[PDB]
C-alpha cells in the first residue's frame, strides 16, 4: 500500500493499476449494466449472469 | 614493562623524549565493528517485515533512542581522525580475514592501530554460545568470548596510554 511513500514509484504503475483496476472492477460494473433481452413475451429469454464470467489466459 | 602490574610502580619508560606530535593522541578502547549499533529498545510502529526500501521512513522519524545512534569505539577513533584529530584504537582481532579487514579499515583511515592485538586461534566478531530451554524459554550462554570481549590486560600498549 506504501508504495510511493518511501521510494520512487514505478513509472508504469499508473497503467498497472489502472488496468487491474478494471479487471477486477470495470468488468462486473459493465456487466452489471447488461439488460434482460426480451421482445414483449414469447418462447424466448435471454440474460447474463454476471457473477459467473470468467477470463481464460491467452493460447499465444 | 608490564602492562598488568599496578600503574603505581616505575613506569613503561622507554625512548620518548621528543615532544608528541600535535594534535594531541586519543584512544579508543573496546570492540571493533562496522556499523553495529548497540543501543536497542523495543520501538512502535514497525514498518514492513520484509520491504526494506520502506525502513527509510524511520530514518527521518526515528526512535528518541535512536536519533542519534552510538556505535563501537572504532566510529569515534575514524571520525576523529576524520575531524582533524589523531586517534589510536585499543582491541584485539582475530587472525582470520575480518580481523585484517578491521584493521584495514582503520588503517585506511589514518587509525594508530599499534594497540591492536591479533588473537590467532579465534575468528573476529564470533561468540560461541550455548542455547539452553530454561523455564520453557529458550536461552544463550556465552561460552568463548570473541576475541574483541578478549583483550588481556597484559596486551596493553603503554605506549599509546601514556601519549
Amino acid at each position: 500500500g506504501k508504495e510511493g511513500t518511501s521510494t520512487i514509484p514505478g513509472f508504469n504503475q499508473i497503467q498497472f493499476e489502472g488496468f487491474y483496476r478494471f479487471i477486477d472492477q470495470g468488468l462486473i460494473e459493465e456487466l452489471s449494466k447488461f439488460p434482460k433481452i426480451e421482445d414483449i413475451d414469447h418462447e424466448i429469454e435471454f440474460q447474463l449472469f454476471v457473477e459467473t464470467y470468467q477470463l481464460v489466459e491467452p493460447l499465444i | 614493562t608490564n602492562p598488568d602490574s599496578d600503574p603505581a610502580l616505575v613506569d613503561y619508560d622507554d625512548g620518548i623524549d621528543f615532544p608528541y606530535d600535535d594534535p594531541p593522541l586519543v584512544c579508543c578502547f573496546g570492540a571493533v565493528q562496522k556499523e553495529f549499533v548497540p543501543v536497542v529498545r523495543v520501538h512502535d510502529n514497525p514498518m514492513h517485515p520484509d520491504i526494506y526500501s520502506q525502513w527509510k521512513m524511520l530514518q527521518w522519524d526515528p526512535p528518541e533512542f535512536g536519533r542519534a545512534p552510538g556505535g563501537p569505539p572504532s566510529n569515534v577513533a575514524i571520525s576523529h581522525v576524520r575531524l582533524g584529530g589523531r586517534a589510536a584504537f585499543m582491541g584485539k582481532v582475530g587472525g582470520d580475514d575480518y580481523g585484517e579487514e578491521l584493521v584495514l579499515m582503520m588503517n585506511k583511515e589514518r587509525v594508530q592501530t599499534r594497540g591492536v592485538k591479533f588473537d590467532e586461534g579465534a575468528s573476529t566478531a564470533c561468540t560461541r554460545v550455548k542455547i539452553k530451554f530454561e523455564d520453557g524459554k529458550m536461552k544463550a550462554e556465552t561460552v568463548k568470548e570473541p576475541p574483541e570481549d578478549s583483550l588481556l590486560a597484559s596486551e596493553l600498549n603503554l605506549a599509546v596510554l601514556k601519549e
